[PDB]
C-alpha cells in the first residue's frame, strides 16, 4: 500500500497509486492496482492494513453496484463518499476496525464537475482540490500548494503529478515501484498506460 | 385443523401418509441392483413441447460413489440433496475415506421426520439412493418422507410404481449383468410411461465401482432404446 | 495468575515393522522435581487395533485419549460396526486436536 | 393449544386472494375520500374528513394530510392510528437516507420501503394488515413531481391524478374526464375541489370538512415549498372557485 | 358450550373441566394411602400383578425426595414421576440456599404451585395424579395430599385411587379409635390392612403390597422402605383381618 | 363461540372469562368480612372442614403477606395460594428496592394490575379469586383494600365477600348509618373482633363454635391470625353479653 | 407455557369492520358519562363517581388522574384498563420525552404516545383492544390549552368540548347549545356541572362528582421555592368542598 | 372423538387418545420377544420386509456393551430413543466410570416419553421397546411403552400377535428362569415363544434376529447364517 | 415468533396454499418470453382499465437483476419486489466471492430455492408469483430462458408464457415456434413475441412492454412507437 494521491483539475479527477506490495524484506508484486471502480464515473483508491484494504474496497463496490441496479441510477460522488465515510465511522467503534484510508475521485454528471474526497480510517471526510494519504502528503502538499491551479487541463494535471512522483522517488525511503494513473471525467474512467 | 404431528386412530401420522399421496403422483423412477453395478432411470415427463427436456434433472450425483433419483414434488429434494452432498464430503474430511451408502441414506432419512409445530411439513418426495462401498458392495435404497429406508434389489417409485414393481419382482435375478438391467429399466419405463418412451423423455444412469456415478448422454441411451426394440421384436 | 497447564514429563516412542508396530512409553509421572507415580501407564489400547499415547500435560492427554476412545465407540454405532482404519483414526484425531486450536491440548500424540 | 383461535391472516383464498387485504380494502372504502392531482408546476392534495362535528377543533387538527419530509407528504385513507405508525417509520427512513448519502430521499425509494413493510404483514407473522391506503405527493430532482399510491397489499403505482377512500370509482371517472397533461396547479386545485364536491356523501362541501395542501416550486428559485392550508385559506379557495 | 376442550378455560359454572377430567384418570388408578402417626408418617400402595412375568419386589412405586420425604401417587404413573423430579429439584435448590433440608409444609407448596401452574395455560395438560407425601421436619411429622387442580391439605390419613372411599372409611375409624396417637409400627400394620381392604374394589387382579415410612424414633427421621421380616409381619396382620 | 373461551370482547362489550372467574370465587362456599377499629383492622372468614381426615390447622384462607399486611381469599385454594405467594414476593421486593414497607393500597393496586393483564393478554387465564388486603398503614391508618378478577380495586370502610355477601354488607351499612362514623369506635382489637363475629352471626343467622371461624388482626406494626383458643375466649365474651 | 398467541386477535371481517374495536367501543358506551370543556383560559374535565357500595371509600377511586403537572385525563369504559394506561402514559411522558429534552411533553404528543399504545393492542399478537375512551386536557407553552379524545382504535381528535360514555349523545347536544369561543374558565365549570346533572341520576354533590381543571399556574402547589422559572402545576383537582360552593349558585 | 386433536387434551373419562393411537402403532408392528434367566437375557425379533425384493427392517439396536433393546412400531422413533439411551449410558461411563443400571435406563426413557404427552405441539413416540441388560445386579428385561410406562419382567412380547408368545412364556416361566450358564437354550426357548405368534409363514434365515447379553457375554446380535442354527 | 404451518398436505396429497398461489399467478397480467438465435425477448401485458397512470414512475414489469440478466413475473406485485431484491443481492454477492457474475441457470436456481423454502417454513405463505428469467451467461452467446413457479420447481424453455390467458398464447407459441428454426434475428423474435401477446391483449396500445436482451449485458426497452410499428405491420398482413 503506502502511496495514494489525487488531483482534481478543471474537467477531471486524476488518481495515482503506488504499484508495490511489500511484505517483510520482499517486494511480492510491482504491478498492483490499488483501486476499485464503484460506478462508471466514480473511482476509489485505497491504502492501509493488509487484507483490510481490498476487503473494504470490494465491500463498498458491491454495495454501490447493488444500489445502481436497484434504482437504475448512478449515485453522485458526494453521496458515495458520504456512504463510505459512514461505513468507516461505524467501523472505528467496532470490535475490529478496518484500517483503510481512501480517496474517492468522481465526476458528477448532474453538475458536470470533478470531485475529490479524502477519507481516513476514522471516517474523517474532506473535499479537496488535491489529496494524499500517509507519508506522501508531507512532500506533495507543499509542491501542489505551489504549482496547482484550479483551471488546469487534464494534460497540465498529469505533468503536475509527474512532479509529485519524481519528488517522492527522490526523497521517500522505500521503493514504491511507480504509480498507476487513472482519469475520471465526463466520459468515465480510463487508465494512462505509460507513466 | 389439528396438530401437524398428530396420529390417526389407526396409529399413523396423517401428514406422512398424505405426503405419500403426493409421491404416487410423481413421475416414475426405477433402480436395479446387479453385481456389476446399480442402474437408475427416470421418466422426465415434459409438461409442454416447448420445455427443453435436458433441463429436467431428476437424477443427481451425491458423491462419485453415490447417485440419486427422485419422484414426487422435486423442488423438495434440493435441500435433501444438499444435505446428502455435505454429509458425504464432510464424512470424507473427518475420516479420509468414502462414506458408506447405508450411512449417507440414514443421514438423509434423519432429516425426514424433523417437522411440526424444524420445518413446517414432511417432504413431498421419495428418493432412490444407489451407490457402492467396499464393505457392502453395490446397494440401492428407498428413502421415504416417513424417515424409513429399505434396501432393495430393485424398486420403482412414482405413478408407474405398483405395476412396475410387480414386473421387477418377475424379471430380477441375482446374476443380471449391468447391460441386462439397463434394458430392463428402459423396458419397464416404456410400459408405465404415459407418452412414447424415447431418449428425451427418459434418462439413464449407473454407478460402478470402477468409474463411479455417471448420467448417460442422449446418444448412449438412444442406442440402448434401439437395442431393446430389436430384442423384443425378435421373439 | 492461574496457569491452566503443567508438565508431567515422561517420554514415548513408536516404530513400525512390516506386519507389526510398537508404541512404547515409560511409566513414570512427574511434576517439577517430584515423582507422582512410578507406574502410571500412558500408552493405551483404543480398540480396532489402534494404540495411542498423548504425552505432555497428563490431564490434556487423558482427555484426548478419553475423547478418541469415545470417537471409536460412536464410529461403530453410526457406521454398522465398521473398523476404523489407522489413516481414518489419524484424520479424526487431527480434528480433535485442531478443535482446540486456540486453547491447545499440550501433548505430542502418537498412534 | 391456541391454534383453535387463529384467523390465519396471511393465507390465500381458493381463488388466490388474500382475505385480509381484500377486507382491509373494503374497510378503506368507507374512509373519507382523498385526491391527488399532479400539474406541470406542482401537486395538489385534497381530502374530506370523516363526518366532523361542530365542536371539533378544526385548526389544531390533522386526520388526512401528513408531512414525511420537506419534499414529500401523504394523504391517508383508512385507520388514522395505523397510518401514524407507518408515517413515523417513513419519516425515520427519510432521515437515515439523508444521514447516509447527504441527499434527500428520492420519492420512489421511500414509497417502496413503506410498501415493502405493508407487504410483510401479508406473507408472514400472522398479524392483521394495516388498514391504510396512501397518496404520496412529492418532488425530487430525478423525476420532479410524483404522485403514488399504496394499499394494504403492499402494492404501489404512480399517477397523474388519483383518488383513495370512498367513491374512488366515481371520483376517478371525473378526473379522467377533466384532467389534461399541460394543466397548472390552480386548475388542479379547482379540479380537486370540484371532484370532492360531486362525490361527497354530505349535503354540501364546506371548509371545516376539508384538509388541503400544495407542493409547488412556487417559493424562491429551483427549490420546493410545501403548503398545508389553514382553515381560513381553505374557506378562501372554496369561495375563490365559487363552491360556496 | 365446548368449554372442556382447552385447559384453563372457565366454564360458566366457574370450573375448569380439564382438571376435572384429569381427576377421572386418577380415580381410575390403583389405591395408595398415607397414615400420620406419633412421630412420623407411613405410605403404602397397591401394585396390581397383571401377570406371572412381572418380577416381584422390582417395580418400585414409592419415591423418595431428599433424605426425609416420601411420595406416593395414583393415576398416570409417568406424570407422578415427572412431579417427583420437580420436587427433587425444588428440595435441592432449597437446601443449597438455606442449608436446612426443606420443611414438609414448604415442600408441599413447591409441588402445589408447580401443579397449579399447569392449570393456568392452554398449552399444557393438567397433572393426571393425586399425590400423597410427607415426612418429618424440625416441627414434627406431616402428611399431605395433592390433587390435579393444585389443591392440597394437611391430613391425619389420606387415600386416593380406585379404592379411595373404602380406604377413607377405614381411616376415619382409626382416627376416632385412637384420639391420642397411632404408633409408627402400629401404623405400618394398619396401612397393610387398609391396602388389603381397599383391594376389594380391584379384586380380579391380585396385587403386591409396598410400604415405606419416616419416624423420628423408628427411622431417625429418614425415609426407608419396609422390607423383609417387618413387611411379612404386616402382610400377616392384614391376612388376619381379611378373614 | 370462542369469544367466550378467551379474554376478548363479546359483541355487547363483555369478557365472559372474567365473569366466569367471578363465579369460581364463590365455589368454596365461604363468607368473609372485614372492619376497622381505631387501632386495628379485623378480618374474619368462615372455616368449614368437611373431611374428618383433614388436619384442621392446615385449612386456612387467611395469609400473612408481610409483617404488616394480611390477606384473606375468597375462591379455590390453588389460585388463592398462587396469589398469596406472588403478593409475598411483590411485598418483599418493594421493601428491598424502595427502603420502606409496602402499603396495603399499593400492594392492592399492584395485584389488581397483574389481574388486569390476564383480562387483556389471552394466554393467561384470570385467577378465580377475590383478595381482601388488610393493614394498619403507617400513613393511612387502618386499611381495607380489595381486588377481583376484573382487575378492579378499591378501599373500604368495611366489606364482605362470599355467597351471602349482600346480607353481611347491608347488615354492616345499617350499623354505620346508625353509629354515624367510618369505623368501630373501640379501644382494643379484642372488642372489634367481637363486633366482627357478632355482626357476622346476625347477618347469616348462624351460631359459630371455635372451629367454624378464622380471624386475622392487623395492628400497628404486626398482622397476626388467631388460634382456636384466642377465638374461644372471644366467643365466650360474646355469650356473657 | 409462554404466549402461543403470537397472531392478531383483532382482524378484518368481510364487511371491513374490526370486530374487537367496535366491541370495545360498545363497552365504552355502557361506561359512565364523562366530559371536557375548553375555555379561553382553562380546561375542565368532569365525571360521575358512581360507587360500588356505600361501604367503599370513593375518594380512593379517583377517576381523574394527573399525567404531567399540565396534563390531566378522565375516561369512560373499563376502569382497570384506564388504571394501567395512566401508569404507562405517565411513564412514556418521562422515558420518551422529559428524559430527552428536560421538559414535559406537549399535550398533542403525549396524546399521540397514548394513542400509539392503544393502537398496538389492536394489532399485536394475543391481546384485546383497550376498553376505554380517554379525554385528555393539557396546556403547553406554544400550543396553549387543548382537549383530546382517544378511542380504542388509537384515533384521537381535538375538541372545543365533548362528552363520552352513557348519556353522551344528550350531553354533546347540550354542550353545542351553550359553548362559545369567549367562555371564561369559571363559565366552563358552570356548564360542565349543568351538563353532568342531566346524566347523573342519584345524589349530585361534591362527593359524587369528580372534577378537575387545567388552568392558571399553582405556585402554592409546587412544594418548593427559589426557582423563578418553575411556577407550579396547571392541573388542579377541585375539592369536595369547592364543587359544593359552585353547586349553590347553580 | 373430539378429544384426540392433540396430546395435551384429556377426554371426559380421563384418557389420552393420542397416546392410545401411538400404542396402536406398536400393535401393527412386527412381533418381538424378551426373556431372561439369572445369567443371560435374550431378545428374539421377527423382522418384516416390504416385498420379495427388499431387506428386512432390523429391530434390535445396541446401546452399550452391557445393554440393548428391540423395537416394535415406528422405527425412526426407536432410533431417537435408542440414541438417547446410548448417550445416557455413555454419560454414566465417562463421568462416573460406572455402567448404567438397566433399571435407570427404564426411568430415563419413561421420563423422556412423558414430556411428549403434556405439552402442546408434540406427539407421543410411536414405538414399543424391550430392553435387556446385564448390570451389577444380574440379568434384566424391561418393557417400554410410549405412554411412559416401563416394567421389569422375566419375559414378555410386543407387536402383532405377541399374545401367543406372552401366554407361552407365562406357562414356561419356571423352566426358562433357570436356564443359567447356558446361552443356546435360553435362545431356543425364545425362538419357541416367538413361534406361538406366527401365521402362514415361519422363521427363515433373513427373517429372524436374535440378541443376547449376560454374565460373560457382551450384548451381541445374530443375523442371517448365525441364526440358521436355531430354525 | 408466529409458528403456524400454513403450507401442509391435504389427504389427496395436495398443498393447497401453494396451489392457491398459482391461482394468483393465473390472475396476474400475461408475461411471455421467446428465445431467438442471438437474443431473448421478454414481453408483458399491462392492463388497460387504468388510464391516468404515470408510466415514467410506475414499476416496470421487467427488472434487471444484474446488467446481463432480467426477470419478469405474473402474480402479486408486492411479492415480486421481495424476490427481485433478494436476487439482486445474491447477484452482487456472487460476483464478490466467485469474481464472476451469475449464470442464468444459477440465478434461476436461487430464486426457485427462495420460493420453495416459503412452502415448508412455518409462519409464512408461499409467493403468489411465477417468474421468467432470461439472459446470457458471462462470456457466452447462447440465450437462456427459465421459468419459476410458487412450488419452487424451475426449468428451461424455448419459449414460455405465464399469467392470465397464458394457455391461449402457449397454444399460439406451440404452433408458431420451430425449435429447428428459432427467430434468426432480434427483429423476427420481437415480432413473434408481439404476435402472441396480440392473441390475448387488446389494442397493442399502452398494453404491451417489450424488453430485448442480447449477449454481453446488452439490454434495451422498446418505446411506444417501436412497439406500435410491430403492432401496425402485424394487422396489415392479417387481411389475407
Amino acid at each position: 500500500m503506502d502511496i495514494i494521491l489525487g488531483i482534481r483539475v478543471q474537467d477531471s479527477v486524476i488518481l495515482a497509486s503506488s504499484k508495490a506490495v511489500t511484505r517483510g524484506i520482499s517486494v511480492l508484486k510491482d504491478s498492483d492496482d490499488k483501486t476499485r471502480q464503484l460506478s462508471p464515473h466514480t473511482l476509489m483508491s485505497f491504502a492501509g492494513e493488509a487484507g483490510d484494504t481490498v476487503q473494504f474496497a470490494e465491500y463498498i463496490q458491491a454495495n454501490i453496484q447493488l444500489y445502481s441496479i436497484r434504482e437504475d441510477y448512478e449515485l453522485s460522488p458526494q453521496a458515495v463518499s458520504s456512504f463510505v465515510r459512514q461505513e468507516l465511522a461505524k467501523s472505528i467503534r467496532s470490535r475490529r476496525p478496518y484500517q483503510v484510508n481512501v480517496l474517492i475521485g468522481g465526476y458528477d454528471k448532474k453538475k458536470n464537475k470533478p470531485e475529490l474526497y479524502q477519507i481516513d480510517y476514522l471516517g474523517t471526510k474532506v473535499e479537496l482540490p488535491y489529496g494524499a494519504h500517509g507519508y506522501s502528503g508531507f512532500y506533495t502538499f507543499s509542491l501542489l500548494d505551489h504549482h496547482y491551479r484550479p483551471d488546469m487541463t487534464t494534460e497540465e494535471g498529469l505533468d503536475l503529478l509527474k512532479l509529485c512522483v519524481q519528488e517522492l522517488e527522490k526523497r521517500m525511503p522505500m521503493d514504491f515501484k511507480g504509480v498507476i494513473v487513472k482519469i475520471v471525467d465526463k466520459d468515465g474512467i480510463r487508465q494512462v498506460d505509460d507513466f | 385443523d389439528r396438530g401437524v404431528s398428530t396420529f390417526s386412530p389407526e396409529g399413523r401420522l396423517f401428514q406422512v401418509e398424505y405426503s405419500l399421496e403426493a409421491i404416487k403422483l410423481g413421475s416414475t423412477a426405477i433402480g436395479i441392483a446387479t453385481k456389476e453395478g446399480v442402474v437408475l432411470g427416470v421418466e422426465k415427463r415434459a409438461t409442454s413441447p416447448l420445455l427443453e427436456s435436458d433441463s429436467i434433472e431428476k437424477i443427481v450425483e451425491i458423491d462419485r460413489h453415490i447417485g440419486c433419483a427422485m419422484s414426487g414434488l422435486t423442488a423438495d429434494a434440493r435441500s435433501m440433496i444438499e444435505h446428502a452432498r455435505t454429509a458425504a464430503v464432510t464424512h470424507n474430511l473427518y475420516y479420509d475415506e468414502d462414506i458408506n451408502v447405508e450411512s449417507l441414506t440414514q443421514s438423509v432419512c434423519d432429516l425426514a421426520l424433523r417437522f411440526g409445530e424444524l420445518m413446517s411439513r414432511p417432504f413431498g418426495v421419495a428418493l432412490l439412493i444407489a451407490g457402492h462401498d467396499a464393505d457392502d458392495g453395490y446397494q440401492l435404497f428407498h428413502a421415504e418422507p416417513s424417515g424409513t429406508f429399505y434396501r432393495y434389489n430393485a424398486k420403482a417409485i412414482g405413478s408407474g410404481s405398483e405395476g412396475a414393481q410387480a414386473e421387477l419382482l418377475n424379471e430380477w435375478h441375482s446374476s443380471l449383468t449391468l447391460k441386462e438391467a439397463e434394458l430392463l429399466v428402459l423396458k419397464i419405463l416404456k410400459q408405465v410411461m404415459e407418452e412414447k418412451l424415447d431418449e428425451n423423455n427418459a434418462q439413464l444412469s449407473c454407478i460402478t465401482k470402477q468409474d463411479g456415478f455417471k448420467i448417460y448422454d442422449n446418444e448412449k441411451t438412444a442406442e440402448l432404446i434401439k437395442e431393446l426394440k430389436e430384442k423384443e421384436a425378435a421373439e | 495468575q492461574f496457569n491452566p497447564y503443567g508438565d508431567n514429563g515422561g517420554t514415548i516412542l513408536g516404530i513400525a515393522g512390516e506386519d507389526f508396530a510398537v508404541l512404547a512409553g515409560d511409566t513414570r509421572n512427574i511434576t517439577d522435581y517430584s515423582i507422582n507415580s512410578r507406574y502410571e501407564p500412558k500408552v493405551f489400547d483404543c480398540g480396532d487395533n489402534i494404540v495411542m499415547s498423548a504425552n505432555g500435560f497428563a490431564a490434556d492427554g487423558d482427555a484426548l485419549v478419553k475423547r478418541f476412545k469415545n470417537s471409536v465407540k460412536w464410529y461403530h454405532f453410526d457406521h454398522n460396526d465398521k473398523k476404523l482404519s489407522i489413516n481414518s483414526a489419524a484424520r479424526n484425531i487431527q480434528h480433535l486436536l485442531y478443535g482446540k486450536r486456540f486453547f491447545p491440548y499440550y501433548v505430542h500424540t502418537i498412534i | 393449544g391456541s391454534r383453535r383461535y387463529d384467523s390465519r391472516t396471511t393465507i390465500f383464498s381458493p381463488e388466490g386472494r388474500l382475505y385480509q387485504v381484500e377486507y382491509a380494502l373494503e374497510s378503506i372504502s368507507h374512509a373519507g375520500t382523498a385526491i391527488g392531482i399532479m400539474a406541470s408546476d406542482g401537486i395538489v392534495l385534497a381530502a374530506e374528513r370523516k363526518v366532523t362535528s361542530t365542536l371539533l377543533e378544526q385548526d389544531t387538527s390533522t386526520e388526512k394530510l401528513y408531512k414525511l419530509n420537506d419534499k414529500i407528504a401523504v394523504a391517508v385513507a383508512g385507520l388514522t392510528a395505523d397510518a401514524e405508525i407507518l408515517i413515523n417509520t417513513a419519516r425515520i427512513h427519510a432521515q437515515n437516507y439523508l444521514k447516509t448519502y447527504n441527499e434527500d430521499i428520492p420519492v420512489e425509494i421511500l414509497v417502496r420501503r413503506l410498501s415493502d413493510i405493508k407487504q410483510g404483514y401479508t406473507q408472514h407473522g400472522g398479524l392483521r394488515p394495516f388498514g391504510v391506503s396512501f397518496i404520496y405527493a412529492g418532488y425530487d430532482d430525478r423525476y420532479g413531481y410524483q404522485l403514488y399510491t399504496s394499499n394494504p397489499s403492499g402494492n404501489y403505482t404512480g399517477w397523474k391524478a388519483i383518488s383513495v377512500g370512498a367513491n374512488t370509482s366515481a371520483a376517478q371517472t371525473l378526473l379522467q374526464m377533466d384532467y389534461k397533461d399541460d394543466m397548472k396547479v390552480d386548475d388542479a386545485i379547482e379540479l380537486a375541489l370540484k371532484t370532492l364536491s360531486k362525490t361527497t356523501d354530505s349535503s354540501a362541501l364546506t371548509y371545516d370538512r376539508l384538509e388541503f395542501a400544495t407542493i409547488r416550486k412556487g417559493a424562491n428559485d429551483g427549490e420546493v415549498y410545501q403548503k398545508i392550508f389553514k382553515p381560513q385559506e381553505i374557506k378562501d379557495i372554496l369561495v375563490k372557485t365559487g363552491i360556496t | 358450550t365446548g368449554y372442556d376442550l382447552s385447559n384453563s378455560v372457565f366454564s360458566p359454572d366457574g370450573r375448569n373441566f380439564q382438571v376435572e377430567y384429569a381427576v377421572k384418570a386418577v380415580e381410575n388408578g390403583t389405591t395408595s394411602i398415607g397414615i400420620k402417626c406419633n412421630d412420623g408418617v407411613v405410605f403404602a400402595v397397591e401394585k396390581l400383578i397383571t401377570s406371572k412375568l412381572l418380577v416381584p419386589q422390582k417395580n418400585v412405586k414409592i419415591q423418595v425426595v431428599d433424605r426425609h420425604i416420601g411420595c406416593v401417587y395414583s393415576g398416570l404413573i409417568p406424570d407422578g414421576r415427572h412431579l417427583v423430579n420437580r420436587g427433587r429439584e425444588e428440595a435441592a435448590s432449597f437446601k443449597k440456599l438455606y442449608k436446612t433440608p426443606i420443611p414438609i409444609p414448604a415442600f408441599a407448596d413447591r409441588l402445589g404451585q408447580y401443579v397449579q401452574a399447569h392449570t393456568l395455560y392452554n398449552s399444557v395438560r393438567p397433572f393426571g395424579v393425586s399425590t400423597i407425601f410427607g415426612g418429618v421436619d424440625k416441627n414434627g411429622a406431616h402428611l399431605y395430599m395433592l390433587e390435579p387442580s393444585g389443591s392440597y391439605w394437611g391430613y391425619k390419613g389420606a387415600a386416593t385411587g380406585k379404592g379411595r372411599q373404602s380406604a377413607k372409611a377405614e381411616l376415619e375409624k382409626l382416627v376416632d379409635h385412637h384420639p391420642e396417637g397411632l404408633s409408627a409400627r402400629e401404623a405400618v400394620k394398619q396401612a397393610a390392612k387398609i391396602i388389603y381392604l381397599a383391594h376389594e374394589d380391584n379384586k380380579e387382579k391380585d396385587f403386591e403390597l409396598e410400604i415405606s415410612w419416616c419416624s423420628l424414633s423408628e427411622t431417625n427421621g429418614l425415609h426407608k422402605f419396609v422390607k423383609g421380616d417387618l413387611l411379612q409381619e404386616a402382610i400377616d396382620f392384614a391376612q388376619k383381618e381379611i378373614n | 363461540g370462542y369469544d367466550r373461551h378467551i379474554t376478548i370482547f363479546s359483541p355487547e362489550g363483555r369478557l365472559y372469562q372474567v365473569e366466569y372467574a367471578f363465579k369460581a370465587t364463590n365455589q368454596t362456599n365461604i363468607n368473609s368480612l372485614a372492619v376497622r377499629g381505631k387501632d386495628c383492622t379485623v378480618v374474619i372468614s368462615q372455616k368449614k372442614v368437611p373431611d374428618k381426615l383433614l388436619d384442621p390447622t392446615t385449612v386456612s384462607y387467611i395469609f400473612c403477606i408481610s409483617r404488616t399486611i394480611g390477606m384473606v381469599v375468597n375462591g379455590p385454594i390453588p389460585d388463592a395460594r398462587n396469589a398469596a405467594l406472588r403478593a409475598k414476593a411483590e411485598a418483599a421486593e418493594f421493601r428491598y428496592k424502595y427502603g420502606y414497607d409496602m402499603p396495603c393500597d399499593v400492594l392492592a393496586k399492584r395485584m389488581a394490575n397483574l389481574s388486569q393483564i390476564y383480562t387483556q393478554r389471552a394466554y393467561m387465564r384470570p385467577l378465580g379469586v377475590i383478595l381482601t388486603f388488610v393493614s394498619v398503614d403507617e400513613e393511612l391508618g387502618p386499611s381495607i383494600y380489595k381486588t377481583d378478577p376484573a382487575g378492579y380495586y378499591v378501599g373500604y370502610k368495611a366489606t364482605a365477600t362470599g355467597p351471602k355477601q349482600q346480607e353481611i354488607t347491608t347488615n354492616l351499612e345499617n350499623h354505620f348509618k346508625k353509629s354515624k362514623i367510618d369505623h368501630i369506635n373501640e379501644e382494643s382489637w379484642e372488642k372489634v373482633v367481637e363486633f366482627a363475629i357478632t355482626h357476622m352471626i346476625d347477618a347469616l343467622g348462624t351460631e359459630f363454635s371455635k372451629n367454624d371461624l378464622e380471624v386475622g388482626v392487623a395492628t400497628k406494626d404486626k398482622f397476626f391470625t388467631l388460634s382456636a383458643e384466642n377465638i374461644e375466649e372471644r366467643l365466650v365474651a360474646i355469650a356473657e353479653q | 407455557m409462554t404466549d402461543r398467541y403470537s397472531f392478531s386477535l383483532t382482524t378484518f371481517s368481510p364487511s371491513g369492520k374490526l370486530g374487537q374495536i367496535d366491541y370495545a367501543l360498545t363497552a365504552v358506551k355502557q361506561g359512565v358519562t364523562s366530559l371536557g370543556i375548553k375555555a379561553t383560559n382553562g380546561v375542565v374535565i368532569a365525571t360521575e363517581k358512581k360507587s360500588s357500595s356505600p361501604l367503599a371509600m370513593s375518594e380512593t377511586l379517583s377517576k381523574v388522574s394527573l399525567l404531567t403537572p399540565d396534563i390531566g385525563a378522565v375516561y369512560s369504559g373499563m376502569g382497570p384498563d384506564y388504571r394501567v394506561l395512566v401508569d404507562k402514559s405517565r411513564k412514556v411522558a418521562h422515558t420518551s420525552y422529559k428524559r430527552i429534552y428536560g421538559e414535559y411533553p406537549p399535550t398533542k404528543l403525549l396524546v399521540s404516545e397514548v394513542a400509539k399504545i392503544m393502537q398496538e393492542a389492536t394489532q399485536s399478537g394475543g391481546v384485546r383492544p383497550f376498553g376505554v375512551s380517554l379525554l385528555i386536557a393539557g396546556h403547553d407553552e406554544f400550543n396553549g390549552f387543548s382537549l383530546y379524545q382517544v378511542d380504542p382504535s388509537g384515533s384521537y381528535f381535538p375538541w372545543k368540548a365533548t362528552a363520552i360514555g352513557k348519556g353522551s349523545v344528550a350531553a354533546k347536544t347540550f354542550l353545542e347549545k351553550r359553548w362559545n369561543d369567549e367562555l371564561e374558565l369559571e363559565d366552563a365549570i358552570h356548564i360542565a356541572l349543568l351538563t353532568l346533572k342531566e346524566s347523573v341520576e342519584g345524589e349530585f354533590n361534591g362527593d359524587t362528582i369528580e372534577l378537575a381543571i387545567i388552568g392558571d399556574e399553582n405556585p402554592d402547589l409546587l412544594g418548593y421555592t427559589g426557582i423563578p422559572t418553575d411556577k407550579g402545576p396547571r392541573f388542579r383537582k377541585l375539592t369536595s368542598q369547592e364543587i359544593n360552593d359552585r353547586l349553590e349558585a347553580l | 372423538n373430539n378429544y384426540d386433536g392433540d396430546t395435551v387434551t384429556f377426554s371426559p373419562t380421563g384418557r389420552l387418545f393420542q397416546v392410545e393411537y401411538a400404542l396402536e402403532a406398536i400393535k401393527q408392528g412386527s412381533v418381538t420377544v424378551g426373556l431372561r434367566s439369572n445369567t443371560h437375557a435374550v431378545l428374539v425379533a421377527l423382522k418384516r420386509n416390504a416385498d420379495e425384493l427388499s431387506s428386512y427392517q432390523k429391530k434390535i439396536i445396541k446401546c452399550d456393551e452391557h445393554m440393548g433393546l428391540s423395537l416394535a412400531g415406528l422405527a425412526p422413533d426407536a432410533r431417537v430413543l435408542s440414541n438417547y439411551l446410548r448417550q445416557q449410558c455413555n454419560y454414566s461411563s465417562l463421568v462416573f466410570n460406572r455402567k448404567l443400571a438397566v433399571e435407570r435406563a427404564g426411568h430415563l426413557l419413561c421420563d423422556k416419553a412423558q414430556k411428549n404427552t403434556q405439552s402442546y405441539g408434540g406427539r407421543p413416540y410411536g414405538v414399543g421397546l424391550l430392553i435387556i441388560g446385564y448390570d451389577k445386579s444380574g440379568a434384566h428385561l424391561l418393557e417400554f411403552q410410549p405412554s411412559g410406562n416401563v416394567t421389569e419382567l422375566y419375559g414378555t412380547a410386543i407387536g402383532a400377535r405377541s399374545q401367543g408368545a406372552k401366554t407361552y412364556l407365562e406357562r414356561t416361566l419356571d423352566t426358562f428362569i433357570k436356564i443359567d450358564g447356558n446361552p443356546d437354550e435360553l435362545i431356543k426357548a425364545g425362538v419357541e415363544a416367538i413361534s406361538q405368534s406366527l401365521r402362514d409363514e415361519s422363521l427363515t434365515v433373513d427373517n429372524l434376529s436374535i440378541a443376547i447379553v449376560g454374565k460373560d457375554t457382551p450384548f451381541t446380535i445374530y443375523d442371517g447364517e448365525a441364526v440358521a442354527k436355531y430354525i | 415468533g408466529y409458528d403456524r404451518a400454513l403450507s401442509i398436505f391435504s389427504p389427496d396429497g395436495h398443498i393447497f396454499q401453494v396451489e392457491y398461489a398459482l391461482e394468483a399467478v393465473k390472475r396476474g397480467t400475461c408475461a411471455v418470453g421467446v428465445k431467438g438465435k442471438n437474443c431473448v425477448v421478454l414481453g408483458c401485458e399491462r392492463r388497460s382499465t387504468l388510464k391516468l397512470q404515470d408510466t415514467r414512475i410506475t414499476p416496470s414489469k421487467v427488472s434487471k437483476i444484474d446488467s446481463h440478466v432480467v426477470l419478469s413475473f405474473s402474480g402479486l406485485n408486492a411479492d415480486s419486489r421481495i424476490l427481485i431484491e433478494k436476487a439482486r443481492v445474491e447477484a452482487q454477492s456472487h460476483r464478490l466471492t466467485l469474481e464472476d457474475p451469475v449464470t442464468v441457470e444459477y440465478l434461476t436456481r436461487y430464486v426457485a430455492g427462495v420460493q420453495q423454502r416459503y412452502t415448508q417454513s412455518g409462519g409464512v405463505r408461499p409467493f403468489g408469483v411465477s417468474t421468467l428469467i432470461a439472459g446470457f451467461d458471462p462470456r457466452d452467446d447462447e440465450p437462456k430462458l427459465y421459468q419459476t413457479e410458487p412450488s419452487g420447481i424451475y426449468s428451461s424453455w424455448s419459449a414460455q408464457t405465464i399469467g392470465r390467458n397464458s394457455k391461449t398464447v402457449r397454444e399460439f407459441l406451440e404452433k408458431n415456434y420451430d425449435r429447428k428454426e428459432p427467430p434468426a434475428t432480434v427483429e423476427e423474435c420481437v415480432k413473434l413475441t408481439v404476435r402472441s401477446l396480440l392473441e390475448v391483449v387488446q389494442t397493442g396500445a399502452k398494453n404491451i412492454e417489450i424488453t430485448v436482451v442480447k449477449p454481453d449485458s446488452d439490454i434495451v426497452a422498446l418505446s411506444s412507437e417501436e412497439i406500435n410499428q410491430y403492432v401496425t405491420q402485424i394487422e396489415q398482413e392479417k387481411q389475407e
